[PDB]
RNA sequence: GGACCGAACCGACUAAUGUUGAAAAAUUAGCGGAUGACUUGUGGCUGGGGGUGAAAGGCCAAUCAAACCGGGAGAUAGCU
RNA sequence: AAACCGACACAGGUGGUCAGGUAGAGAAUACCAAGGCGCUUGAGAGAACUCGGGUGAAGGAACUAGGCAAAAUGGUGCCG
RNA sequence: GUAGCGAAAUUCCUUGUCGGGUAAGUUCCGACCUGCACGAAUGGCGUAAUGAUGGCCAGGCUGUCUCCACCCGAGACUCA
RNA sequence: AUGUCGGCUCAUCACAUCCUGGGGCUGAAGUAGGUCCCAAGGGUAUGGCUGUUCGCCAUUUAAAGUGGUACGCGAGCUGGGUUUAGAACGUCGUGAGACAGUUCGGUCCCUAUCUGCCGUGGGCGCUGGAGAACUGAGGGGGGCUGCUCCUAGUACGAGAGGACCGGAGUGGACGCAUCACUGGUGUUCGGGUUGUCAUGCCAAUGGCACUGCCCGGUAGCUAAAUGCGGAAGAGAUAAGUGCUGAAAGCAUCUAAGCACGAAACUUGCCCCGAGAUGAGUUCUCCCUGACUCCUUGAGAGUCCUGAAGGAACGUUGAAGACGACGACGUUGAUAGGCCGGGUGUGUAAGCGCAGCGAUGCGUUGAGCUAACCGGUACUAAUGAACCGUGAGGCUUAACCU
């Protein structure tokens, strides 16, 4: 039974989905649009989402608290300072996920999650 | 949850002081023999406390006539009369459940002084 | 009493 | 365990008769760019309900 | 919550030091004895020259566990330890005349009240 | 006697002046609305069927609608059936509210239980597991043996056995009326009845007591 | 110092796994010896009723109360 | 060692040399360097059950052929 | 058939008998001698130290168990 | 090649009944027994010793029943005993070796085709189609019992002792549900801390070391937690007890007739259930075109039409292996985010002050906070399209025209 719970396992151990989630997040960050798996990108939501909310709120403990969960001052400065202001005035749904068809080497369903203004 | 709410917070007592892990309270419960009501003192450390509405409860640990007792109190329930903080205690947990294995010296809490 | 030994295994033989 | 007995043509013929795959029950066709797609999917060209949402 | 092989510290000034439960009376099966149960025990650990001798085989009465006993509000009462006081094994009666530590309002009964009253402290 | 229709709002306690907590199960009870009667003569028996809550319009097809449009009232989110006793008598369109419980002691409660899905023999039937050590071979868990021999050379219905698990209806019986408060819509029964939070629960006065 | 604890190295006491194996003997966790009657590389010698054996009928190319290959040979088979 | 011995691009076997940093008695062990790799099916799901693990109220060998397995102990200095 | 040892890696009867240990001990320890069928280098009796050796007891410890619960991974299940 | 003792797990039947239920007789005053009859609904120890089954012993219990089922159950587990190879003792034998014996050690394979069983779907049927609510043939589950108190120290009895019948309470074991409480878990939450590597460095953080080791802990799941259950009643009976009553002027429970009578039986309680092909009932909803041909009929074909509803797809769920089931799809709170709260942790970071410094104090119950609660269209749930049709056979009756 998982009544009621939260998460994707995505048959990796904690470690490991931790460390993805922080290299995707970066990657999306980064790029504003990728490609990845449907579940992946649904999951990817509730990682990213929160990063920018806390980006709104420019200060040296949130600048440090982003980083800690990214790893990356590239993705910190940009997160503070172009998607935090882009944001400003949006409640919430900072992405958008669009199904694009099946990966050829595994028939995955794929997805695009993009930032909503780019 | 506004149901659940209404029928908890109508029972809810008003008049619950403050205290926090590490205090020293004694607490006034109601004891029946028979027909005659009376107030029986608990006095202790609060070693932990769960705050959940109505719900509350706290844990009071004592050492009495040579023997460790705690006491599990629901907070709203109306046999608890009545709670009075006798010291205040400077610990760093929320749930002091090391004091269990510790006596004397070693079970003693810094007073919170402020 | 027992009417049978323990099961044992084959020696190998080059399968085919 | 194994069989004790060859299961016929039949049998296998019978239990075969959930293997049938489905076709896509309708596909759709973007207002746009009139290209059919799955319904809740992108086109090929990257549109999605008239609006073209990525390149290539 | 008491059971077959369990060790109990006495509460009374019988001689015992040490008992263990060897059975939990008062039906088949019966899986646990709390406070206010009798059990069965034998003597493990006894002073030189008490009442009672290493070895004995008698009754007991719990009166504090670990476990601990609820009471109607919800509320618990846990002790430090198991403990019972030593019963005659026909009457079912006390045989220290001492009692050490508190005890539980559980025992409020015709069948215990030389305990109640010998008690230092009623929770 | 008839029953009403409500949904399970939560657990909760009631503490007693006397310094008792009753666990309490909260049962909402909208008024049912009697959506059709059924006697001797058209179906064969008698019998209410009764409606509560509400449902979005454009989720009530057409057959819905018409069977709602009939009896005069609100489309409710289901219908159920309660057998009447000899005595008893209903009207078309009629709400039936909680104050029909006022003077009753004791419910039984039928719900559907939360779903366990796939259980092993061990939760479903309570079965004993094998040692865990001392050499077992992969089989901690499993239920052991399922049948005698040769006679008689198969296993018998009823076998107990791994399989779905709640999910079912299930009824508890002879539970206390706490409280009726007709005016908040709220039965309060004593203890814990089937199903989730916000899961149907069929209020009946009990038929043992 | 056929001394002690303990890696490499040499072993193989227990358990689980594996048993159409990852493996025709292993893996994992523990285990014994670890300056010696130690261990290991390279080359050499001993040959089948023969060798070699701190001896288990052990080992002698995944084969051992008599190796393997070829021959007597289509042994013989009151048996299937 | 995917190229050698193991029928395989096989959790096995294979003699010699080199051996950095921090912690450490250490060639143990942890994290790193130089350097090298992610083990040639993936994607989901989050049932029973199996495998390998973590934690557990009260009890504490009552388990069992048997404390099998697990849990536990675990260092240095001084006293003893 | 001596010394020594003896219900024993030997005792059938046999769970012998007595004592100790346990609430309860066909095992264990100490005895007795009625040695079915010990016994003096195919050695007798003792024996500190040693033992992945056999038996028994205790403390500690624990999911071994009362009686299982939950969780993390690998499979199972679904798709290619 | 039909694997063998015992254990474990899981049972199932018989009744020659261990307990509980009903009864006759008693060398049955009472209590408590003895014995026989009826009765198979449910129930029917844990340990010490031993490979044991058994047995003895300890301590329980209402009771610790007797048997059948390949001495039930190794393609379910174990492998202590017993049938391999090593070794030794006693004994027998010149010996190899052997045993009315003993002793230490010693590989338990199988991915389930069919039957069976537990679950869960797909097809078609049920005679126009569709959405619901039902009836209930039939099937299954359940059915144990202690102690105390009252009746009453009454009946009984010289006393000692000590009831029936009836009523109330509280337990044990078992079962169902549930998570309000008490708790467990809680590698998705907070914190402490060892070693090391990194982010230029400080400060602050992150990786790795079993989640590194730990301390707490939300939701969920859950038991040790806490609610509920076994029934009453009814019908027909067993053994048994009778009433009236002849055959047989009497007598006689029986032949006619009538009445009682048990956990057994049939119901009553709970669950499944119309594939109940004997395919049932009720309520509601939907469809009211044209034409052609043929071997002329429940015929075929073309055009137009496409309903009710369904399915697919998408967002999903205290539903779930997959199917299925439930919610929702902008006329929208279905999920995520966001906002507020709650909960948990326990006073962040930065700065300032004190201190030689470790650190302390203030700002500060701070900061962070999963699965929870209440809001909120910010993101994603598309205009469509697909399936399903176009008034539903014959015969006979009755009622209408
Ligand atoms: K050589
Ligand atoms: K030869
Ligand atoms: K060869
Ligand atoms: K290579
Ligand atoms: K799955
Ligand atoms: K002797
Ligand atoms: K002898
Ligand atoms: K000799
Ligand atoms: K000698
Ligand atoms: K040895
Ligand atoms: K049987
Ligand atoms: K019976
Ligand atoms: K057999
Ligand atoms: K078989
Ligand atoms: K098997
Ligand atoms: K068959
Ligand atoms: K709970
Ligand atoms: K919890
Ligand atoms: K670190
Ligand atoms: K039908
Ligand atoms: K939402
Ligand atoms: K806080
Ligand atoms: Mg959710
Ligand atoms: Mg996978
Ligand atoms: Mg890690
Ligand atoms: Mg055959
Ligand atoms: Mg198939
Ligand atoms: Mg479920
Ligand atoms: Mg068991
Ligand atoms: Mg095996
Ligand atoms: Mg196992
Ligand atoms: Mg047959
Ligand atoms: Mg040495
Ligand atoms: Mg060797
Ligand atoms: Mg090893
Ligand atoms: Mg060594
Ligand atoms: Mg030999
Ligand atoms: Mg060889
Ligand atoms: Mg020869
Ligand atoms: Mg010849
Ligand atoms: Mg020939
Ligand atoms: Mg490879
Ligand atoms: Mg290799
Ligand atoms: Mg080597
Ligand atoms: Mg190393
Ligand atoms: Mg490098
Ligand atoms: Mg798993
Ligand atoms: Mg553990
Ligand atoms: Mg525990
Ligand atoms: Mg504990
Ligand atoms: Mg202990
Ligand atoms: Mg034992
Ligand atoms: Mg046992
Ligand atoms: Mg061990
Ligand atoms: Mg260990
Ligand atoms: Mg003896
Ligand atoms: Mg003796
Ligand atoms: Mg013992
Ligand atoms: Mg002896
Ligand atoms: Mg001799
Ligand atoms: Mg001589
Ligand atoms: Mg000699
Ligand atoms: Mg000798
Ligand atoms: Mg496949
Ligand atoms: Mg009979
Ligand atoms: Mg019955
Ligand atoms: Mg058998
Ligand atoms: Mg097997
Ligand atoms: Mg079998
Ligand atoms: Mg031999
Ligand atoms: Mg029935
Ligand atoms: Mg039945
Ligand atoms: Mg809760
Ligand atoms: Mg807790
Ligand atoms: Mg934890
Ligand atoms: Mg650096
Ligand atoms: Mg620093
Ligand atoms: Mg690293
Ligand atoms: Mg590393
Ligand atoms: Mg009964
Ligand atoms: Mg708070
Ligand atoms: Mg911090």
């Amino acid at each position: 039974m998982r009544h009621r719970k939260s998460g994707r396992q995505l048959n990796r151990n904690s470690s490991h989905r931790q460390a993805m989630f922080r290299n995707m997040a970066g990657s999306l960050v980064r790029h504003e649009i990728i490609k990845t798996t449907l579940p992946k990108a649904k999951e990817l939501r509730r990682v990213v989402e929160p990063l920018i909310t806390l980006a709104k709120t420019d200060s040296v403990a949130n600048r440090r608290l982003a980083f800690a969960r990214t790893r990356d001052n590239e993705i910190v400065a940009k997160l503070f300072n172009e998607l935090g202001p882009r944001f400003a005035s949006r409640a919430g749904g900072y992405t958008r996920i669009l199904k694009c068809g099946f990966r050829a080497g595994d028939n995955a369903p794929m997805a695009y999650i993009e930032l909503v203004d780019r | 949850s506004n149901i659940i709410k209404q029928l908890e917070q109508e029972q809810m007592k008003q008049d619950v002081p403050s205290f926090r892990p590490g205090d020293t309270v004694e607490v006034k419960v109601w004891v029946v023999e028979g027909s005659k009501k009376r107030l029986q003192a608990f006095e202790g450390v609060v070693i932990a406390i769960r705050n959940r509405g109505l719900h509350s409860a706290f844990t009071v640990r004592k050492i009495s006539n040579g023997e460790g007792v705690e006491r599990v109190f629901q907070t709203h329930s109306p046999v608890v009369d009545s709670i009075s903080v006798k010291r205040r205690g400077a610990v760093r947990k929320a749930k002091l459940y090391y004091l269990r294995e510790r006596t004397g010296k070693a079970a003693r809490i810094k007073e919170r002084l402020n | 009493p027992p009417h049978r030994p323990r099961p044992r295994p084959l020696p190998w033989f080059p399968p085919r | 365990a194994v069989q004790q007995n060859k299961p016929t043509r039949s049998k296998r013929g019978m239990r075969r008769s959930h293997d049938a795959l489905t076709a896509v029950t309708s596909l759709s066709v973007d207002k746009t760019s009139g290209e059919k797609h799955l319904r809740h999917h992108i086109t090929a060209d990257g549109y999605y309900r008239g609006r073209k949402v990525i390149a290539k | 919550m008491i059971q077959e092989q369990t060790m109990l510290n006495v509460a009374d000034n019988s001689g015992a030091r040490r008992v263990m439960c060897i059975k939990v009376l008062g039906g088949s099966h019966r899986r646990y004895a709390g406070v206010g149960d009798i059990i069965k025990i034998t003597i493990k650990e006894a002073i030189p020259r008490g009442k009672v001798k290493k070895g004995d085989v008698l009754k007991a009465v719990v009166v504090r566990t670990k476990k601990g006993v609820r009471r109607p509000d919800g509320s618990v009462i846990r002790f430090d330890g198991n403990a019972c006081v030593l019963l005659n094994n026909n009457s079912e009666q006390p045989i220290g005349t001492r009692i050490f530590g508190p005890v539980t309002r559980e025992l409020r009964s015709e069948k215990f009240m030389k305990i109640i009253s010998l008690a230092p402290e009623v929770l | 006697m008839i029953g009403l229709v409500g949904k399970k709002v939560g657990m909760t306690r009631i503490f007693t002046e006397d310094g008792v907590s009753i666990p309490v199960t909260v049962i909402e009870v909208e008024a049912n609305r009697v959506t059709q009667v059924k006697d001797l003569a058209n179906d064969g028996y008698r019998a209410i069927q009764v409606t509560t809550g509400a449902k979005k319009a454009n989720r009530v097809t057409k057959p819905e609608a018409g069977h709602f449009a009939k009896a005069g009232v609100e489309a409710g989110r289901g219908l159920w059936e309660f057998r009447l006793a000899e005595g008893e008598e209903f009207t078309v369109g009629q709400s039936i509210s909680v104050e029909l419980f006022a003077d009753v002691k004791k419910v039984d409660v039928t719900g559907t239980s939360k779903g366990k899905g796939f259980a092993g023999t061990v939760k479903r039937w309570n079965f004993r597991t094998q040692d865990a050590t001392h050499g077992n071979s992969l089989s901690h868990r499993v239920p052991g043996s399922i049948g005698q021999n040769q006679t008689p050379g198969k296993v018998f219905k009823g076998k107990k056995m791994a399989g779905q698990m709640g999910n079912e209806r299930v009824t508890v019986q002879s539970l206390d009326v706490v409280r009726v408060d007709a005016e908040r819509n709220l039965l309060l029964v004593k203890g814990a009845v089937p199903g989730a939070t916000g899961s149907d629960l069929i209020v009946k006065p009990a038929v043992k007591a």
